[PDB]
RNA sequence: CUUACCUGGCCUUGACAUACUAGAAACUUUUCAGAGAUGGAUUGGUGCCUUCGGGAACCUAGAUACAGGUGCUGCAUGGCUGUCGUCAGCUCGUGUCGUGAGAUGUUGGGUUAAGUCCCGCAACGAGCGCAACCCUUUUCCUUACUUGCCAGCAUUUCGGAUGGGAACUUUAAGGAUACUGCCAGUGACAAACUGGAGGAAGGCGGGGACGACGUCAAGUCAUCAUGGCCCUUACGGCCAGGGCUACACACGUGCUACAAUGGUCGGUACAAAGGGUUGCUACACAGCGAUGUGAUGCUAAUCUCAAAAAGCCGAUCGUAGUCCGGAUUGGAGUCUGCAACUCGACUCCAUGAAGUCGGAAUCGCUAGUAAUCGCGGAUCAGAAUGCCGCGGUGAAUACGUUCCCG
């Protein structure tokens, strides 16, 4: 009913949010399915255990590109958004947390002369 | 540096205990950005010890950090071209991140077959009171008490 | 040390290529090619004219070649001939029909290429350096222009030190991104060898971006 | 201290240069011994195949252990005069360096 | 190694060669370029020189050498030692 | 049931959007219905050019070329309508394909 | 390069030219299989007799302005030494700076 | 081949330009000699314009100026490039001061990343540098509904597949936003600096291009042009083989390892950027495999390269020169190419080297960075551990400028 969209590391999540028992499906797979690593899971459940109102909701979530840390930041953040689009008043609690924060930080590219963005090739002087 | 003051980062609580001292020790043990062996690591020498004596491994760990923290230090002072190792206090944050790395070197050091048993050796060891950390610990009391004479 | 291109630097910015026409990859070499042996071929014919510019474009299955000249007379011909023969000599050039058009100079002490084949010209007869130096600055800021450069190198009067001297006036903002810089080269063969001339004339800063020069 | 020696195309190179450069550098230099850890000497002709009073350029690069690599040049009309002041150019050098840094 | 269903490769000079020599019976050794050639089993018992670089060297082709090529035979590098 | 596809292909979208608006207005004042323009993906090739003589491997110049491509339709179109999309001139840099 | 070098290129295109309508008819030859063995055998003897030159693997890429066989990127047709001038003069449709 | 080097066989107005004379369309089919360059035979056509009595193309034969040079000089040069060094500086006009070289301005206080800014001052004014204008990334709005997308509907051989929709993701042009804007403090009541609210983002948000006046007779006559010297039946030109890949040794830059934070086997998820008609190739067969045959869709947001790998789940290995490592050698093959001997890439069977963590010394790196994991491209018939790009997982530590250097 109430939607959110998320964007962390070239990964976008589409996030669909509506009153119900606490069903929660990603790409027509479940969480555990999904996340076999307990990070992301974590990250993807922090925002509604914040408001302690884990269950009352149901999650319809659709996640691209990127990869798993990415794609779980993703999925939190279109959930943070959503929430603050049911509500007003949640904003504060999940500002405060961090949530509603996009975060920018991404690759940074090849440069010329060197072998990475920052390693450069070595200058022996044994 | 020669101006500014950086800003600490945040490190997350881990999954099972919630404990950002926990984040941090895995963050020490973690090689390559390979996290989830780091957490496989760390979990299973915390499931080994506790296996030994039933007690919170959350406050086990924190009992033997704290018994491997360590108190005094010296920072080398060259003033008339001599060394001048000079004692000094050091902060919680140098406290807790000598603690940790010294654990972590003396466990790679350890001889047993993976990294989550001879960490969990460490750590028994730590609490009794009698290992390669503990010695650390030891030899950095003794020096800045040999050097006590200077400020 | 070493400078960027003053136009090679605002190609997309506040300039516009000199070739404007669209290839596959397997024909932009040929037209590149064909592009560049027609305008070798121009430089030569009309060296007398004070050509400025030449824009070669290619609409549709045919060419468009623009010629920036300050003497319009000598490339159309008294009756009309000569720009017969030119575009007879672009079709055999250019696979497609090639169609001329002039476009006449009338403030010719603005344009750096020009400047340049003029300070060279007196410089291969002999005449004082810093005199034909002084004699473009004067003229170009008489013009109105906002600043102008100037810069000779090689061996200058024959000296068998070769140096570089340089005269400069008014504003060149090279730095500047958003101003109209007009770079020009030129060589001089002379008895003793060859000598380089480089012109810098700036016309303001340019307003609105490339939307301003509609591109 | 291992020592590595280059010429140009002008100087012409030989492997019985490469021994008697090793041997003279090693027996001036022998004193300090571990403090120093390589020599780079470099040979070249500027104006190659004309003449002059100086006309051959000598460079010696020393790495001492600890401090920063100090280079030192010279130019004269021979190899040997040209490797005999970059010679003393160095010892002055390195004496100046170890007499500062005590 | 050339693919089998090719087959051998031989220089249609040295063939005709070859079989001018076997035809007939002369023991002239025949002089040739082609070290890129293919021992044939008809090459057994002929006296084939091989240019190396700069001279051309002798090969009495005997029942072994068959499969190897003709400049396999010739060593175009002069090292007797440092 | 004929629809006309129309294809633009330029190394300047400046140039490639004033042609597209120039269809589309052309479309509209014969009074048929236009889909676009669509902008389709941009290609990017890139070029490492050494520019000292003889040795200098970090000292290079970085060149890029553009292909700009976008995509019309013209639906439910009428004898009026081809004649005058036929009629229109086109200008250089703006590679156009017509599809029937 | 010299201009030796650059006629040597020119009489190769022209043999590669001349003989690549016979080098393809013998290599479909070879390649097929309905043909009879003697046909195929007899299709790779003419195609090893054919002069060497008549072989595209012989040509080398020449920079066109100077012949320089270094450099060569294809697309332009010129080397290195070329292609920056005639792009930073503003000669090369669509040719920029690359920052990203 | 590239090729500029060497052995040998060859040509001499030259492989390429202009100028003079004469005959021939240009071209075209076959063999013969030879390593080839070359030479000697042998077929078919006789074209395009003409005040047709002569001309354009393209050859042949003779003659003379000449061509030709990757031959020397980067210390005779143009053009281009490195470095001090994105260091924050470098200079002019009018005035003044001093006999003059010269000085001021450009110095003094704070301050900034900065000759950045505010106060004073025989200085008043300017230019080149700093910053800004340019590209890319983070939030949102409008236009656009394709080939790309699937929220509400329906049909489904349950595959956005289909009828459909224009919501969302995305795609690619144009706009908005962030200015110490507002609050509480500090400072001369100046610049400016701290702590806060709001916001996706807060005090240059993060990267990229952009190289001041000048320095080193710094680099490049072998990209190219060019003054001056040199060779002219050879220092020019064509060709076949060989070499640039040699091997008592010494250095620089890398790749792979020395294992259990791991090797092997089975199952199972998640990218971004590029390439494809002389090419990429779905799918079936044959093969252990590199591959081959048939065949399909693609001039591409449509078909394809294409399998992402680290990762997760299960089993074995249990500290051994090992179920670690994969150099070297012996057999058997595929492919590209006229042709893999010198001297190619890859596949299979067998073999199983040094190596068990590396002297003195010394290098890179302050955040989506280092470390680590895979993917693409230019060059290119074939031939990357190199170079230029792309994304995945993802750290440690900064008390401080005392001693180290510039
Ligand atoms: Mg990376
Ligand atoms: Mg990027
Ligand atoms: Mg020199
Ligand atoms: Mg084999
Ligand atoms: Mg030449
Ligand atoms: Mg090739
Ligand atoms: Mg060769
Ligand atoms: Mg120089
Ligand atoms: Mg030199
Ligand atoms: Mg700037
Ligand atoms: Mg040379
Ligand atoms: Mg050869
Ligand atoms: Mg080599
Ligand atoms: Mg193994
Ligand atoms: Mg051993
Ligand atoms: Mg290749």
């Amino acid at each position: 009913t109430n939607y959110g969209t998320g964007r962390r590391k070239t990964a976008t999540a589409r996030v669909f949010l509506s009153a119900g028992t606490g069903k929660l499906v990603i790409n027509n797979r479940t969480l555990e399915q999904y996340f076999g690593r307990e990070t992301a899971r974590m990250v993807v459940r922090q925002p509604l255990e914040l408001l302690e109102a884990t269950e009352k909701y149901d999650l319809y979530i659709t996640v691209k590109g990127g990869g798993i840390g990415g794609q779980a930041g993703a999925i939190r953040h279109g959930i943070t958004r959503a929430l603050i689009a049911a509500d007003e008043t949640l904003k504060p609690v999940l500002r405060q947390a961090g949530f509603v924060t996009r975060d920018a930080r991404e690759v940074e590219r090849k440069k010329l002369g060197l072998r990475k963005a920052r390693k450069r090739p070595q200058f022996s002087k044994r | 540096p020669r101006r500014r003051v950086v800003a600490a980062r945040e490190i997350l609580p881990d999954p099972k205990f919630s404990s950002q001292t926990i984040a941090k020790f895995m963050n020490h043990v973690m090689q390559d950005g390979k996290k989830s062996i780091a957490e496989s690591i760390v979990y299973g020498a915390l499931e080994r010890v506790q296996e030994k004596n039933k007690v919170d491994p959350v406050e086990f760990f924190e009992t033997t950090l704290e018994k491997v923290r360590p108190m005094v230090e010296v920072k080398a002072r060259r003033v008339g071209g001599a060394t001048y190792q000079v004692p000094m206090e050091v902060r919680p944050s140098r406290r807790t991140a000598l603690a940790m790395r010294w654990l972590v070197d003396a466990a790679a050091k350890r001889s047993e077959k993976t990294m989550a048993l001879r960490l969990a050796g460490e750590l028994l060891d730590a609490a009794e009171g009698k290992g390669a950390a503990i010695k650390k610990r030891e030899d950095v009391h003794r020096m800045a008490e040999a050097n006590k004479a200077f400020s | 040390g070493q400078k960027v291109h003053p136009i090679g630097i605002r190609l997309g910015v506040v300039k516009r290529h000199n070739a404007n026409w669209y290839a596959n990859p397997k024909q932009y070499a040929e037209y590149l090619l064909k592009d560049l042996q027609v305008r070798e071929f121009l430089t030569k014919k009309l060296k007398n004219a004070m050509v400025s510019n030449i824009l070669i474009e290619r609409p549709s299955g045919a060419a468009k070649v623009t010629i920036s000249t300050a003497r319009p007379g000598i490339v159309i011909g008294k009756k009309g001939e000569d720009i017969e023969k030119l575009q007879r000599e672009l079709t055999n050039i250019m696979g497609v029909p090639a169609q001329v058009s002039i476009n006449e100079i009338d403030r010719p002490d603005l344009d750096a290429r020009l400047v340049a084949e003029a300070i060279a010209s007196q410089l291969e007869k002999r005449v004082m350096f810093r005199r034909a130096m002084k004699r473009a600055v004067q003229n170009t800021m008489r013009a109105g222009a906002k600043g102008i450069k100037v810069e000779v190198s090689g061996r200058l009067g024959g000296a068998e030190i070769a140096r570089t001297e340089w005269y400069r006036e008014g504003r060149v903002p090279l730095h500047t991104l958003r101003a109209d810089i007009d770079y020009a080269t030129m060589r001089a063969e002379t008895t003793y060898g060859t000598i380089g001339v480089k012109v810098w004339i700036f016309r303001g800063e340019i307003l609105g971006g490339m939307k301003q020069v509609m591109n | 201290m291992n020592i590595e020696i280059r010429t140009d195309k002008n100087i012409h190179n030989s492997e019985r240069l490469i021994t008697y450069v090793r041997a003279e550098l090693t027996q001036e230099f022998q004193r300090h011994s571990e403090r120093i850890t390589h020599f780079s000497v470099h040979f070249s002709d500027e104006n190659g195949d004309k003449g002059g009073d100086k006309d051959i350029h000598c460079m010696i690069e020393a790495r001492p252990s600890g401090l920063k690599p100090v280079a030192v040049h010279h130019k004269a009309g021979n190899i040997d005069a040209s490797i005999h002041g970059a010679i003393e150019k160095l010892k002055r050098s390195l004496e100046h360096t170890f007499e500062k840094k005590e | 190694p050339r693919s089998l269903k090719k087959g051998p490769f031989v220089d249609a000079h040295l063939f005709a060669k070859v079989e001018a020599a076997v035809a007939s019976n002369s023991r002239k050794p025949i002089k040739t370029w082609s070290r890129r050639s293919m021992i044939l089993p008809d090459f057994v018992g002929l006296t084939i020189s091989v240019h190396n670089g700069r001279n051309h060297v002798p090969v009495i082709v005997t029942e072994h050498m068959v499969g190897h090529k003709l400049g396999e035979f010739a060593p175009t590098r002069t090292y007797r030692g440092h | 049931n004929q629809r006309i596809r129309i294809r633009l292909k330029s190394f300047d979208h400046r140039l490639i959007d004033q042609s597209a608006q120039e269809i589309v207005e052309t479309a509209k004042r014969t009074g048929a219905q236009v889909c676009g323009p669509i902008p389709m993906p941009t290609r990017i090739e890139r070029f490492n050019v050494l520019t000292s003589p003889h040795v200098n491997k970090d000292a290079r110049d970085q060149y890029e070329i553009r292909t700009y491509k976008r995509l019309i339709d013209i639906v439910q179109p009428t004898d009026k309508t081809v004649d005058a999309l036929m009629k229109l001139d086109l200008a250089a840099g703006v590679d156009v394909q017509i599809a029937l | 390069a010299k201009k030796g070098m650059i006629n040597r290129e020119l009489k190769r295109e022209k043999t590669v030219a001349k003989y690549a309508a016979k080098r393809a008819e013998l290599k479909a030859t070879i390649a097929n299989v309905n043909a009879s063995d003697e046909e195929r055998f007899e299709a790779m003897l003419k195609l090893q007799a054919l002069p060497r030159n008549a072989s595209p693997v012989r040509l080398r890429n020449r920079c066109g302005l100077t012949g320089r066989p270094h450099g060569y990127f294809r697309k332009f047709g010129l080397s290195r030494n070329k292609l920056r001038d005639t792009v930073m003069q503003g000669d090369v449709p669509g040719v920029v700076k690359a920052s990203w």
